[PDB]
């Protein structure tokens, strides 16, 4: 009565139950993907509250982050219109990665959740996925997207770290309590020095350390977006091939 | 019949996810006191067992699903009418969906996982706790049903079948190129975006502008 | 635990270990033993390892079973890097409050810039109590102390949880509003245009108005709490 | 009786004539490049037996010869289905070698054949081989091919190299013969220092350091594998171009 | 007439062959006592001699070969009969046996030699003696060989007359790319792959139905 | 009517090189003496000034030239007479002549600029005079021009009009790249070789072959 389907309800009813079987096996998918390439890049910023600097995790962590929200987007829009792209990676790692800090970091190493919680992710990719829906150019997302994707990463950050930059006196000495929570729980492999978070230099000019960090992000996820939309592009492909 | 069935990918969600709730859990309560030492021998008959034990049970499991899935391949597959098609479609995302969580475990969950054994030792060997888990097992099974998945296809499928859809190929293979890149910018397996795209297409074929512009606008 | 499999010849021609002590073999959840001992820095160094110019005192123990509330080596406070000199000798200490209850193997632990950890003598520690008894504390400057076991965890959370429901939200309106299969096929025929235009994108333009609006706010509070703040210690 | 071939004599015998022509032209050819590719790269770990380590040497020289082969593979087994590929190219590199090391560093210069002698090649090359016989797929040799030939040369070296790995006391210390062969007969520039051969981390464990040199060395030569691999068909090109 | 002759390669083969085992004779005789230190006079007669007389005889060498095998090009190319043709080949693929020759010993031999002789000076200079033979050699003379398999084919096959087939024009001046990366993964000439490829179409064309599936399966 | 004006471009460059003879002018006289300490507020009144001022000015004027070259779209553009088009094209390559001195300013002269004030200071901030012009002005303006130049063609021009000439869009675009052996804005090449292939074509066998060999 509506070939292959037998009634209007037996074709709407298979197309709501295959909708969600692929926007779940899609979640994750990319998720598991976006999360083995993060976590080997962006490390390690990520675990530790002890690595969020002010200016190689502000710097390295939205580079390598904007990847497969490029590469999501590129095919979320292209094929189905969708708006959420950016939005379906970010979140995806979050997940992934909270699970994890909680289940594992946690619930199996006791290290606790202040130690070993992930950077904020989700409004930038609001931010990049309103962009391509706004002007539907990939190009201009590329720009004034990733661009505010590399601004608003500290922004959104703060609320949750803050906290953790509130001053201690420790043996004569001073520290964040950041600091502290790293040497308090101890890390059998994790020697201060390992880091790589800002220790000063002389062309430092204020009073500038995170904006800088900021824009340098900002500037550099364009061309990292590019890359990757056209990845996400290629990976997109239907080609099919005639011999192995 | 019906198009839809479903009840084969609950086996598989089911299955699975028990089984690393399973395997969590046991390692709650042997990783802690059991797998701290590797030169004990506790750790050879709580963590080494494993090891030694789902290699050859995973390869075996391997080439059974795929050698299986050609056998009872489809001789006179271009003969597939439409509503057989619609279903073995449907089992062709199902198969995607047991993939999609088996990638998650063994990539997210065991992998990230790892890293928090790493601050918990200073390390034996490469055989810790977790590699026996995250690389000698969540990886060769997501790697098996992904095999599954791709052989299912190519053996149900006129399209796969006769062919080789790269984005496929590649889903199917980059699994055996995750051991270098390294031990644990990049080189990786969204073909996922190809395959579902490539079903997609079928997807919109099997409907005449009947369902097509009609049913949907 | 490991020193059993590292080159014999590396922990033989590096660290010499002398005088460990252990406080006490027992400590109750929040009882605070101290290791302690002395090392002499080998004079040949090999190759294989960097230079000890850049070291760092540990606990060598199965994550934090014991917080550590201070160290010392070379008599110098040392939560950050430290030099070490090819052949002297350092002393150094750690103090270790318990944490988790049970029967750990602690160990004295130092890990040289580029050449990975050297393990010390180590200790069974007979740790009892429960762990939901442990606390810190610890004393901000401005005078206030705070529990750090807890401290912070649940602003975290506040601002993580509900920005990661938003994003789920967008995901599931879009999705749930134009299918996969229904949008495909729109945008696979001519349109597309269909699937989005205005006020698709009126919908857009607000929800992200709202999201900077949201972390515009959540700064300048999380910037009135806590208006004082200095940026990680480190070097 | 065939033209452009007058008898049915004249036919078979140009071609069995050319077939030779072609076998030879070809087998060197690749040897020159082979050589030369290998010689740049790889060393050096070759020429020396005080190089022929446990760490450097079986990973190097696996995955910077696997690439010839690859090549070579692409070339005979896609045009002619011949399954000799691999084979073609390790014994074609052994042959240039061995003449050198003979006529040169011992003929012209005289160092010890015991110290000159080069890599063993031909067992994994044969692997190689015999697994894209077998499967019909360079993607199955990409994999299991590689992997095989990986782990297979440190074994079939061991053969020719143990009888040097044997212990000397020299003046109150501990050397290998290797070692000495080389401290004795004297290499104008080659100071132990420049070696590049295993001395020992603190992150080994075991006990551990062939195997795990071996199967780094497989699972690395499978990408080097599929690159060489289009290489060699890029190489295969027949393509015409208009102008310069 | 005949197809295959042959005679010519021969000369080649021998003619060259012959030519590096004196070369390398020599340079056992001369390398030896004679060629150790560059600021001797002895290093002027026995070796200076060879790269100041090779270069410009290796530069009139290779021109001399390109212009006359462009004069004498066949200027009705595409007339060439079935017969001739077939000869025209087995005399490219002779030109590509004395190439291949000429690369084993400039590629190999004279190459990795270069090898023992740096553990045996530590250097007056970059005109040792197995630099002027490799380098200013070796490599030269090969590099002339291609250059005339090139051009002989190019005036002498239609196929490679109008044209320039993209191996053999790599092949003939990849050859001038082996001097940088180093001055003393990778782009190579392999492009023999291509031309023995593109040689071989002409070969299967060049027999009908009859020679082809017949005579040979 | 006739097809070269040239009265517009010369109001470009007429008005360009006055400007940055001015601001040249300018930096040599409060460069030195006024710009050397960037926490004095002599700085605040002669070179803080220009940032805060062109930066929107910038947006406003970059936006503007869009939106109203747009807006004055031809809206028949297939339509074209030969003889509108080939003025359309002359007023095109116009456009690229004032964009070709924007950029000399921009990327040659107050670029290298930058590299004689280094040798002059050792730094309070990144906003040095030389910075404020080379990277907050003479870079923006010439990326306006070029937007405009862009945005004249996508709408005068059939060819440009529908399309997107790869090489044009670079060249409009690559600009927003310079922030961050290279990758470089030659697009220019394409877009000539563009406008050249409308010449030739809107000239019969009579002007082409005839007129000129
Ligand atoms: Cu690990
Ligand atoms: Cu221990
Ligand atoms: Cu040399
Ligand atoms: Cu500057």
């Amino acid at each position: 009565a509506v070939g292959p389907f037998n009634s209007v309800a037996e074709a709407a009813g298979c197309v709501q139950t295959v909708d969600w079987m692929l926007l779940v096996l899609l979640f994750f998918a990319v998720l598991g993907g976006y999360h083995v390439h993060f976590m080997l890049t962006a490390g390690d910023w990520d675990f530790w509250v002890d690595w969020k600097d002010r200016r190689m995790w502000p710097t390295v962590v939205p580079i390598l982050g904007v990847t497969f929200c490029a590469a999501s987007q590129a095919f979320w829009w292209v094929n189905f219109r969708l708006p959420f792209g950016a939005v379906f990676a970010a979140l995806g790692l979050l997940i992934g990665e909270w699970i994890n800090r909680y289940v594992n970091f946690w619930g199996w190493t006791y290290f606790p959740i202040s130690l070993v919680f992930p950077s904020a992710l989700i409004v930038p990719a609001i931010w990049l996925d309103v962009i391509l829906l706004l002007s539907g150019s990939y190009v201009i997302t590329a720009v004034v997207g990733s661009l505010g994707w590399g601004l608003l990463f500290y922004p959104n950050n703060w609320p949750a770290i803050a906290a953790f930059h509130q001053a201690t006196e420790q043996h004569g000495q001073l520290m964040t309590l950041a600091d502290l929570i790293g040497f308090h729980f101890v890390r059998t492999s994790m020697p201060e020095y390992i880091r790589m978070v800002e220790r000063g230099t002389l062309r430092t000019f204020g009073k500038d350390v995170v904006p800088v960090a900021a824009f340098f992000s900002g500037f550099v996820s364009m061309m990292v977006y590019f890359l990757w939309w056209f990845m996400g592009r290629w990976y997109s492909t239907t080609k099919v091939i005639d011999t192995i | 019949e019906s198009v839809v069935d479903l009840r084969g990918m609950w086996i598989g969600l089911v299955l699975l996810n028990v089984f690393y709730l399973i395997v969590r859990i046991y390692e709650q309560v042997f990783g802690w006191r059991a797998g701290l030492d590797s030169f004990a021998p506790e750790f050879q008959t709580y963590w080494m067992s494993i090891l030694w034990t789902e290699i050859p049970l995973e390869l075996v499991s391997g080439l059974g699903l795929a050698g299986y899935l050609w056998k009872t391949r489809d001789r006179n597959v271009d003969a597939v009418t439409p509503r057989e098609e619609m279903r073995r479609l449907v089992v062709l995302v199902q198969w995607l969906v047991v993939y999609g969580i088996a990638i998650y475990w063994g990539a997210s969950f065991f992998t990230e996982q790892d890293g928090t054994w790493h601050m918990t030792v200073i390390r034996d060997t490469d055989f810790t706790p977790s590699h026996i888990i995250e690389f000698y097992m969540s990886y060769p099974i997501y790697s098996v049903i992904a095999v599954g998945a791709f052989f299912y296809a190519k053996t149900r499928i006129p399209y796969f079948a006769h062919g080789y859809s790269l984005a496929f190929l590649i889903v199917a293979i980059g699994p055996f190129m995750i051991i270098p890149n390294v031990g644990l910018f990049g080189w990786m397996a969204l073909g996922v975006f190809g395959v579902v795209l490539q079903i997609l297409m079928r997807i919109h074929a099997l409907v005449g502008k009947e369902g097509v512009k009609l049913l949907t606008e | 635990h490991g020193e059993k499999s590292q080159q014999a010849f590396l922990r033989m021609r590096t660290l010499n270990w002398y005088d460990v002590q252990w406080s006490k073999t027992t400590v109750n959840v929040n009882e605070e033993m101290v290791l302690s001992g002395k090392v002499h820095v080998f004079s040949a160094w090999p190759q294989a390892v960097a230079n000890p110019r850049v070291s760092f005192l540990n606990a060598g123990e199965p994550g934090p079973v014991l917080v550590r509330t201070a160290q010392f080596i070379g008599e110098q406070f040392a939560p950050r890097s430290v030099s070490l000199e090819i052949g002297k000798d350092y002393a150094f200490s750690i103090n270790l409050r318990g944490r988790r209850a049970g029967r750990w193997h602690v160990h004295a632990q130092i890990n040289v810039e580029g050449g990975g950890p050297i393990i010390g003598p180590g200790q069974w520690i007979e740790i009892k109590g429960d762990m939901k008894d442990f606390t810190d504390p610890v004393t901000l400057l401005d005078g206030s102390t705070v529990d750090l076991e807890h401290y912070g965890i649940s602003r975290v959370y506040a601002w993580h949880l509900p920005w990661m429901a938003v994003g789920a939200a967008w995901i599931f309106f879009w999705f749930v509003r134009k299918g996969i299969i229904t949008s495909y096929i729109r945008v696979a025929e001519g349109k597309a245009d269909d699937v989005i235009g205005d006020d698709d994108r009126r919908i857009g333009a607000i929800v992200l108005a709202l999201t900077i609006l949201a972390t515009i706010v959540g700064y300048a509070v999380t910037n009135s709490t806590f208006p004082r703040t200095i940026p990680l210690q480190a070097g």
